[PDB]
């Protein structure tokens, strides 16, 4: 999958690197980059490939409490997932947000796992000078960019 | 260029100069020190030694005595003796027990916490009013109930009458909300915390209520202070199941942001801050006059306003005289200020694609193209109904 | 005879009701003329609006 | 009791939108695509089935293109049992004018009376929207050639090119390029097939997922001729523009 | 453009060079509160420390066996016996007591139950509003102070008619005419203890939880003579008499029927008066607003139009004005309007004195403030909706 | 949804409480029944400019001794004006006679009534509504000049004076004062000015206010906007002596 | 016995007088308090609510 | 069967559907009338500006009703075919039993009325259309314009505007028409007519159509030739 | 008594297609296999009997049955649907093209006399 290898080295990798280019320019730096299709497809395993030649740390996170255990639930994390990626940056949090756990949650409320991406969306979009360097890559992915709450 | 580096190196000979001479004067010039500073030291650490084992107040009595709780479990009745006052004694407070005989030897602790770290913020925006120029006149009421009391005191005493309170924030989307509270927070230099609304409804029940009464008590302490309630509207429909949303948390949500922003509490200065989207849902209790003064009001700017938006926008992007910033504007017939940024950003990504590092009239003309193709594609009225 | 459906504890909230009516006054004997006018003062009523088309 | 039931087609929602007839024109996009062309020499009316199968006997079927009288002509885009409804009902009502005037229907009319009826079932009385778009392609003597298409909502706009169905937005961009004013019918022909050549889902253009017909007015005594092609006529013209 | 490029590759090196070195020098330098005093204290508190007075490892009995059976706070169980010269009254039941580090011995006993922490954070000291502050000079005002005021301040005259005295009242009505703006009043006036309590405070996941809370908030008040026990917001415990059948209703309910137990009592309430400030009497409880408890209940009213022409007297007076603004004029000209909205017309009026570059807030900045707080604040209807009733 | 069947267990149909809230909504609409002339005079509530002041009809005529004002929408109402100017013609023809004004006000609340579910055949044409009141006035042999009342409700009361619309509650409470049994036509014209001048938005003046009568010889007449403009002149002189 | 109806009735006041009066040993229990949250703390409170109550 | 109730009174005195009538109208296309002394006006803008796509055929916004009455709509334009329909049917209804032509007032009562009508019954939802009615009154000069509303209210104007960015060409005819003094001749009401459209068109000729109805059954259009003229006139004497 | 489904019971899917369609295939996938081959001089259509017992003879019910004497039909999905829907159809090719026009229908003619009332089954509440 050719197109595909380079469209997301463009974005992510260029402006960490030579944060002049994009500077010139005048483009104000990504945020979110929306990876969506049928499962199966390697949505994950495509930014696994980015995060080893950059030298992220691929941090999947997922609603899984199992690894936290200094909170206990991630429903009111994102200062400390940014102070440990911001420690240890470069990073890509691999925000999966599922939105296919049926019509009960992602039709009457947008789902569970939208509802942290949205509180990390706004508070990373300006915290400290990262804002135009963040070094924590905002990469989401869903089973359709449609199916995602509309203010996403 | 020049400006710049004469101040830096102004205080890096100020921060060099300082620290040979404070690190001298504690390690050889002692004089008004020496004795005193020598006997007070070693009378209070021979006193207690060490280790000291820390606890937490439960409660005092005027006695001299206090009921202790280890974290451990044991619990003590110790005496409060000696290198202690009782000013900053009271619940919650950490204490320092002499590990042997547990008698209070005084109280310096405070320790900070991961729920006291998300709160508050250590951010300090690198846009200032005047990155927001235009609808000029909105931030010009935000300024005059945040900003304004508290740098002239003598106009509202010499009106009289108690000051405003409050704001909020709602009206058209692409009409610069959030970046119009991320300026109001950088002129004052005022405490600003910040806590979406989303956060407030959590898994957990009743969780709600203890973390907006911790949210206020944090607020109180580092008084002025502006909160920010980001997209409060959000607590309308974000629910995990119908119990851990529902009437049940709703309310919880409702009950706890009445009591902090007005109660029998008798709050010191909280400004608060709301971001929102949805005015025909929240409580008929805040939208009460009288909490929040004046609201404001916020619609898609004309097409002269919209001219001043799209000069801040265009200075970053190189510049030439083939550009016609004029056309864009006119063309756009009331559209939002959220696209006029969706489209320069838009101009920089089909300029590096080429690898062509100018941005001229043809890459604006283009990138315009694409962004009324998304929102438009999104218009499945077709033939119009 | 001029109370129907009172419970025993509007009932005790009617005998206390007259006797401030004789605080107010200043008398210090409370009369049958103030019992008949703490009726009026707790019935778990004050009528929800005045009639518009009953 | 009952009202709890009730969908409301009716109601206008809180855009003032009906969010009903959205969902319609929907369930069009799902249906394969049609391509409506007008030339100056005739009009090409082009569509590619959406059915596919190996067993479709294609010389028996037509399924997307349908006379009404012998001047005009309706390609289909939808669900075809809604649709063959309303293709008897104009069918009736052309010929209930020819009683009446001894002279054809003109176009115009023709298409304002099926748009009324679609309104109609989204005015009042519960009823679900039909599925269906068409194109209308015809001739008389006032106008000369008309094009038009009318939608489930019940609103009709003329036209110098459309396509409705799948990959609209596609089909339209192409068409932009390429319709030059003056056309021919036979290079109106070889535009109708590079235009579904691209946009085809399936792999391979094929005689046996196309159906093709035409109205000309190179019939010699001033007399207009339709004709639907056998599924062996699309064939040869295939190997001419050269997708084979 | 080179020339300034080698320019701002230091300026990124150097701010941060000199920032470690400056934090951890400057450190809280050895600063532990004690200050002059402390060293005329180190005197007698060391012969003290020393002493065995503490510890004493507190306990808390389990049993009275007619010698004592303490329950340590461990969970390991010790009889014990009387100390140097305690009474054997001092031994209660439930009661907390120390005992001796070492062989355990009752020392000295100590105060009961360490639950009570997160209600004596409840209590406020002295309100500011004063009792004047209150609107017009109603006739419900003086209610407020016939049934909790009075019979406390003089209860020779509530002892002569032979009445029980009315002990409950409730506050009710639309927003904005202050419920808890005269509950503030009367904590400053009547200088019996107040005790402010949220009742959206008690809900946690743990089913009564809130049960232990209301137990210990309720004794806490019986000790203290004359108090005052003032629940804001009781929508959120205090709903209706209801049983869905599938939610979550059960944890919510339990710390209602505990709130209904103690109010009436085995042991009737000893010199306590209750406060209700609630939004509505429409949803309230029918255990709760059964009169007894409540005994005279008076609505806060929206004020008439002669009640705004009162109230204005409050804020015109207070702001700089011109001598001759008729506090009739802008009473007639505003709408049927809360006193919560009568107070920011001063306030509009204060911010366009500012505006209009003015020392004086005059006749003219008033009539222009009620155009636009009028129309403003009365657009949208905050929901614009309600109901859920049919 | 509500039904329009169902009750509120106070013993209330909902909707009833809701159509009494339309009324107050709309614009002002006094009037005073005097022995010697009904004055009613509507604040018209131009909302622009641009808008042409008298094409605006909220006085309208329902026969020549029944004239009456509207307050509320002025849609609802564009039916029930319709029925009322029907059925007292009808009974013109039918006994050569002037129609009672309190049987006309029967028939108007007769078709408030109706909104009903619209069960079987029978012919009940709304499902909804009336939100609209009525200053029905007239004048006939049997009572003198009267004045009544209509409700969306089905319900309706005599009045000696009655004010509607959104400045009621003010209007109400100066007409308990100044209200007399010894009011001249002259005196009564006046004074409905002065009330209509405390609640109208705007200044008084006769490009938002328009004023008419009922008056024995007349009939219905309703004034000319030369004469509403000297009248409010001469108010302005007899205030300014005081 | 069961004691069940509207409120007023002097439910709870009669039963306390006339428990009180007869020589009958009375103890006081609220059934909110038999509810608790450490696990199996309930339990333990009932049967000692009558292993008490057997003596 | 279906006469399920749909005006639902809203609690706080309105009704639900009536507002959502409201804004589908805004939505929808925007029209402007004017009326001069001699004249009426009536221009719309038209997004059938689309490259390939006919307008000889194409049904403009601006409908001819009768022989001297004009309507133009905005709002959902499958619908504006029913009020077209029935306002037809009016017109010579009125000629076969009183003779005459229709006033045009009357006409305006009788469009309003059948808007009114659908929110008595149940089984229909409210017309969300608001019209412009213009026309002169028969064997008269007399301009008149009027607008009707989807509640059924109506109103004559000296000029008005429905439609999208109505607000815009109401605040810019409020400075720039006089109320006492009318545009004098066909030409000058007609030059005011552009320059208020091309306010919210941006530039253009081709977008927008102006037909003009004066006296004695002259209903006209201006053709591509003349609207550029125009826009070039405006265009002189602006920049100057 | 009183119909109060006089609303349609069928409507567009917020995604696209109607919902009751859909399933109504899925019915139809359940049932009994049964076949149709086409050859030059003839077709044959066919199908198996399941039944409940062998008490249950099923020789009584048809599944194959004649429309008219030249045009039959076979079937899979719900069995009662099938028993009204061949009257239906029956009876109304002889009150469309018996009457007429002598002759029983052409066989493209009697499918789409069929497929009028499937359409309709979804039109009407
Ligand atoms: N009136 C304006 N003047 C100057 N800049 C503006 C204006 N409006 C929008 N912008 C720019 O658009 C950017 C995107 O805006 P932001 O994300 O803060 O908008 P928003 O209205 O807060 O969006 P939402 O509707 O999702 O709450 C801003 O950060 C700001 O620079
Ligand atoms: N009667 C009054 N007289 C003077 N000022 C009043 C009166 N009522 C309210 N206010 C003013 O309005 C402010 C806010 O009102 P308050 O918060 O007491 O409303 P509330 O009655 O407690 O409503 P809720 O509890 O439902 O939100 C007060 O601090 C006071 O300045
Ligand atoms: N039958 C009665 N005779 C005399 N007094 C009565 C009677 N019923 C109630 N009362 C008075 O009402 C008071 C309140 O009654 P109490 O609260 O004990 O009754 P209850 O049925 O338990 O009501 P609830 O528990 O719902 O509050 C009693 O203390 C008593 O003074
Ligand atoms: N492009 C690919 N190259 C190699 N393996 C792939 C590719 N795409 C998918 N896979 C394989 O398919 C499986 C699914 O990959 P994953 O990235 O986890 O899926 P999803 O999109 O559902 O998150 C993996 O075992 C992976 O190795
Ligand atoms: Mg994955
Ligand atoms: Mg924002
Ligand atoms: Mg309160
Ligand atoms: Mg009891």
């Amino acid at each position: 999958l050719t197109k595909q290898i380079k469209e997301i080295k463009e974005v992510i990798e260029l402006p960490v690197k030579h944060p002049e280019l994009f500077e010139s320019l005048g483009i104000a730096q990504p945020k979110g980059v929306i990876l969506y299709g049928p499962p199966g497809t390697g949505k994950t395993l495509l930014a696994r490939a980015v995060a080893h030649h950059t030298d992220c740390k691929f941090i999947r996170v997922s609603g899984a409490e199992l690894v936290q255990k200094y909170i206990g639930e991630g429903s009111r994390m994102v200062r400390e997932l940014f102070v440990m990626a911001r420690e240890h940056a470069p990073s890509i949090i691999f925000m999966d947000e599922i939105d296919s756990i049926g019509s009960t949650r992602v039709e009457g409320s947008g789902g569970g796992d939208s509802e942290v991406q949205r509180t990390m969306l706004e508070l990373l979009n300006q915290l400290d000078g990262f804002e135009t360097s963040k070094n924590i890559k905002i990469i989401m992915a869903t089973n359709r960019l449609d199916i995602l709450d509309p203010a996403l | 260029t020049r400006c710049k580096l004469k101040l830096l190196r102004m205080e890096r000979i100020k921060d060099h100069l300082l620290l040979e001479e404070e690190f001298v004067s504690n390690s050889e010039i002692l004089k008004p020190f020496e004795k005193k500073q020598e006997e007070e030291k070693k009378q209070l650490e021979e006193i207690r030694g060490n280790p000291l084992s820390i606890g937490t107040l439960e409660e005092i009595i005027d006695d001299d005595h206090a009921i202790v709780t280890s974290p451990t479990m044991p619990d003590y009745y110790v005496s409060i003796l000696s290198f202690v006052d009782k000013e900053l004694l009271e619940p919650g407070c950490s204490v320092l027990l002499h590990h042997k005989t547990m008698s209070i030897v005084g109280v310096l602790q405070d320790d900070a916490d991961p729920m006291v770290s998300v709160m508050k913020m250590d951010k300090s925006p690198t846009e200032s009013y005047s990155d927001i120029g235009g609808l000029e006149s909105q931030i010009q009421e935000i300024k005059e109930s945040v900003e304004l009391p508290l740098t002239h005191p003598e106009l509202y005493e010499e009106m009289g009458i108690k000051p405003p309170k409050g704001v909020i924030l709602y009206g058209a989307p692409g009409t610069g909300k959030t970046l119009l509270a991320k300026a109001v927070a950088n002129q004052t230099s005022a405490t600003f915390l910040r806590i979406v609304g989303s956060e407030l409804i959590q898994k957990y029940l009743g969780d709600g209520p203890r973390l907006c009464r911790q949210i206020f008590k944090v607020a109180g302490e580092n008084a002025p202070s502006i909160v920010f309630i980001d997209e409060i509207d959000a607590i309308g429909t974000k629910r995990y199941d119908s119990n851990s949303g529902g009437e049940r948390e709703i309310q919880r949500t409702m009950l706890e942001l009445l009591n902090q922003l007005d109660g029998f509490d008798d709050r010191g200065d909280v400004k608060v801050i709301m971001a929102t989207n949805k005015i025909e849902t929240l409580d008929p209790a805040l939208i009460r006059p009288g909490r929040i003064d004046r609201k404001i009001l916020f619609e898609n700017p004309d097409l002269s306003t919209k001219k001043k938006i799209l000069g801040i926008h265009t200075s970053k992007m190189n510049l030439s005289e083939d550009v016609n910033l004029e056309t864009l504007v006119t063309t756009k017939d009331d559209l939002s200020g959220a696209d006029i940024q969706a489209m320069c950003t838009e101009a920089g990504l089909l300029a590096l694609r080429e690898r062509r590092m100018q941005v001229t009239a043809e890459d604006f003309k283009q990138a315009k193209e694409r962004v009324m193709k998304n929102k438009v594609e999104e218009n499945l009225e077709g033939l119009y109904l | 005879r001029s109370t129907d459906e009172f419970n025993g504890a509007q009932l005790k909230a009617v005998t206390v009701e007259a006797g401030m009516i004789a605080l107010r006054n200043g008398q210090s004997s409370v009369k049958h003329e103030d019992f008949v006018e703490g009726i009026s003062e707790v019935q778990a009523r004050k009528s929800k609006s005045v009639s518009f088309y009953a | 009791g009952s009202r709890r039931y009730d969908s409301r087609t009716t109601i206008f929602s809180p855009e003032g939108r009906l969010y009903q007839v959205e969902y319609a024109l929907e369930s069009i996009s799902h249906a394969g695509t049609a391509i409506g062309i007008m030339a100056s020499d005739g009009i090409v009316l082009a569509a590619e089935r959406k059915v596919t199968s190996t067993l479709l006997e294609q010389d028996t079927s037509t399924e997307k293109l349908y006379k009404l009288n012998d001047k005009i002509a309706v390609a289909v885009a939808g669900l075809t049992a809604d649709a063959e409804i309303l293709i008897n009902t104009a069918r009736i009502h052309a010929q209930n004018y020819l009683k009446t005037y001894n002279e054809d229907i003109p176009v115009e009319i023709l298409v304002r009376r099926l748009s009324d009826i679609k309104q109609g079932y989204t005015q009042h009385g519960g009823l679900r929207p039909f599925g269906v778009s068409f194109i209308y392609a015809g001739y008389d003597d006032r106008y000369g050639y008309q094009l038009y298409t009318s939608n489930p909502s019940g609103n009709y706009t003329g036209w110098k090119a459309i396509s409705v169905g799948a990959n609209t937005s596609a089909a339209q961009t192409l068409l932009q390029m390429d319709y030059k004013d003056d056309m021919k019918v036979d290079d109106a022909i070889e535009l109708a097939l590079k235009t579904l050549s691209k946009t085809t889902d399936s792999s391979a253009l094929t005689y046996d997922r196309l159906e093709f017909a035409t109205i000309r007015k190179g019939a010699n005594d001033g007399e207009v001729y339709q004709k639907i092609f056998k599924p062996q006529e699309i064939k040869d013209i295939l190997v001419k523009t050269g997708i084979t | 453009a080179a020339p300034y490029a080698a320019k701002l590759k230091q300026t990124e090196n150097d701010l941060k060079d000199i920032e470690a070195r400056i934090k951890e020098k400057a450190g809280v330098k050895e600063s532990d509160t004690g200050l002059a005093p402390s060293h005329l204290w180190d005197i007698m508190g060391d012969r003290q420390r020393l002493g065995e007075e503490h510890p004493l490892q507190v306990a808390r009995c389990t049993k009275i066996i007619k010698k004592y059976v303490i329950n340590l706070k461990q969970i390991a169980k010790f009889v014990v016996g009387l100390g140097e010269r305690v009474s054997p009254t001092d031994i209660e039941e439930g009661m907390r007591v120390g005992v001796d580090r070492s062989k355990y011995n009752i020392e000295l006993p100590l105060p009961p139950r360490i639950d009570p922490s997160v209600t004596m954070m409840t209590v406020e000291e002295k309100p500011d509003v004063t009792y004047s502050d209150v609107g017009g000079c109603k006739d419900q005002i003086e209610k407020l102070r016939e049934v909790v005021e009075l019979p406390l301040l003089s209860p020779e005259r509530f002892a002569t008619l032979g009445i029980d005295p009315p002990k409950g009242i409730l506050l009710y009505g639309p927003p904005g005419t202050g419920k808890t703006l005269c509950a503030r009043a009367v904590a400053n006036r009547t200088d019996a203890t107040f005790i402010r309590v949220i009742g959206s405070e008690l809900v946690q996941k743990y089913v009564g939880e809130g049960a232990r809370m209301v137990r210990e908030l309720f004794e806490m008040a019986r000790t203290k003579k004359a108090c005052i026990i003032f629940f804001d917001e009781i929508d959120a415990v205090g709903g209706a008499r209801f049983d869905d059948g599938a939610g979550g209703d059960n944890e919510v309910q339990r710390t209602m029927l505990e709130l209904i137990t103690q109010l009436d009592g085995f042991d009737p309430r000893g010199n306590i008066k209750v406060m209700f400030a609630t939004n509505r009497p429409n949803t309230l409880d029918p255990a709760l607003l059964r009169p007894g408890r409540i005994d005279r209940k008076v609505e806060f009213s929206l004020p008439d139009l002669e009640g705004r022409a009162n109230i204005f007297r409050i804020h015109s007076k207070s702001m700089s004005v011109e001598r001759g603004i008729r506090w009739e004029l802008i009473s007639r000209l505003c709408p049927n309007s809360t006193g919560a909205e009568l107070r920011s017309v001063c306030t509009e009026a204060g911010m366009f004195a500012i505006r209009a570059r003015r020392k004086v807030a005059t006749e003219k900045d008033f009539l222009k403030a009620v155009d636009k707080v009028i129309s403003g604040y009365k657009k949208f209807s905050s929901t614009s909706r309600y109901m859920q009733y049919n | 949804d509500r039904g329009v069947s169902t009750f509120s267990p106070e013993g209330r149909l909902f909707q009833v409480e809701y159509s009494l809230e339309a009324i107050k909504l709309g614009s002002t609409a006094i009037g005073i029944a005097t022995k010697e002339g009904v004055v009613l005079g509507v604040e018209k509530r131009a909302t622009s400019p641009l808008l042409e002041s008298d094409s605006i009809e909220k006085i309208v005529e329902i026969d020549r001794h029944i004239g009456c004002a509207m307050s509320g929408l002025t849609a609802d109402a564009r039916s029930m004006i319709e029925h009322a100017r029907t059925a007292a013609v009808t009974h013109n023809l039918y006994y050569d006679e002037d129609i009672n004004v309190e049987s006309l006000t029967q028939s108007v609340c007769d078709l408030a009534l109706r909104f009903g579910e619209g069960a079987s055949g029978e012919e009940r044409l709304m499902s909804r509504p009336f939100g609209v009141a009525l200053l029905i006035a007239g004048h006939d042999a049997d009572d003198g000049y009267q004045l009544f009342h209509a409700e969306p409700s089905g319900t309706f009361y005599r009045y000696n004076a009655k004010a509607i619309g959104s400045g009621s509650e003010g209007a109400q409470a100066e007409l308990l004062n100044e209200w007399h049994s010894s009011l001249t036509l002259k005196e009564a014209e006046l004074l409905v000015l002065k009330i209509l001048k405390q609640v109208m938005e705007e200044k008084l003046d006769e490009n938002n206010a328009q004023l008419s009568c009922i008056t024995k010889q007349d009939g219905f007449k309703i004034y000319d906007n030369e004469k509403t403009a000297e009248l409010i002149k001469e108010l302005k002189e007899k205030e300014a002596a005081e | 016995a069961l004691m069940y109806g509207p409120p007023g009735t002097g439910k709870t006041l009669l039963a306390r007088a006339c428990a009180a009066q007869t020589n009958a040993t009375f103890l006081k229990l609220a059934a909110p308090q038999l509810v608790q949250m450490y696990i199996g703390e309930g339990a333990k409170l009932v049967r000692d609510a009558f292993a008490l109550a057997k003596e | 069967g279906y006469d399920r109730a749909l005006s639902i009174f809203s609690p706080d005195g309105h009704i639900f559907q009536v507002e959502y009538a409201l804004e589908a109208v805004k939505r929808g296309t925007c029209a402007v009338g004017v009326k001069g002394k001699n004249c009426v006006v009536l221009g719309c803008e038209r997004r059938s500006t689309l490259k390939l796509q006919d307008t000889r055929i194409t049904p403009s916004k601006v409908s001819k009703i009768d022989s001297h009455v004009v309507l133009s709509f905005s709002g959902l334009n499958a619908d504006s075919r029913i009020l077209i329909e029935k306002a037809r049917v009016e017109a010579q209804s009125h000629r076969l039993t009183l003779e005459d032509p229709v006033t045009v007032e009357y006409l305006t009562r009788y469009v309003a009325g059948v808007q009114q009508r659908y929110t008595q019954s149940g089984g229909v939802r409210p017309f969300g259309v608001s019209t412009l009615i213009a026309g002169f009154d028969p064997r008269d000069d007399e301009p008149k314009l009027y607008q009707t509303e989807p509640s059924g209210i109506y109103s004559s104007w000296s000029a008005q505007t429905i439609g999208r960015n109505s607000k815009t060409v109401r605040e810019f005819l409020e400075k720039n028409y006089d109320r006492k003094e009318p545009p004098a001749t066909v030409e000058e009401c007609v030059k005011l007519t552009v320059r208020s459209l091309l306010e919210v068109v941006q530039t253009g000729a081709k977008n927008i159509e102006i037909t003009v109805v004066k006296p004695d059954s002259d209903i006209v259009a201006l053709s591509s030739e003349e609207i550029n003229q125009y826009v070039t006139q405006i265009e002189q004497e602006k920049q100057e | 008594m009183t119909d109060r489904y006089s609303f349609s019971l069928t409507t567009f899917s917020p995604s696209g297609k109607l919902g009751q369609i859909d399933y109504a295939l899925t019915a139809v996938k359940q049932g009994v296999t049964s076949l149709g081959i086409k050859a030059t001089n003839g077709v044959v259509i066919a199908t198996e009997k399941k039944s409940s017992s062998p008490l249950a003879m099923s020789e009584t019910l048809s599944k194959v049955s004649l429309l008219t004497p030249d045009i039959g039909a076979v079937y899979s999905g719900m069995g009662p649907d099938y028993r009204v829907l061949v009257d239906k159809s029956r009876k109304v090719a002889h009150t469309s093209y018996k009457r007429i026009y002598g002759e029983y229908p052409p066989t493209k003619l009697l499918v789409s006399e069929v497929a009028k009332i499937m359409q309709e089954a979804t039109q009407s509440g």
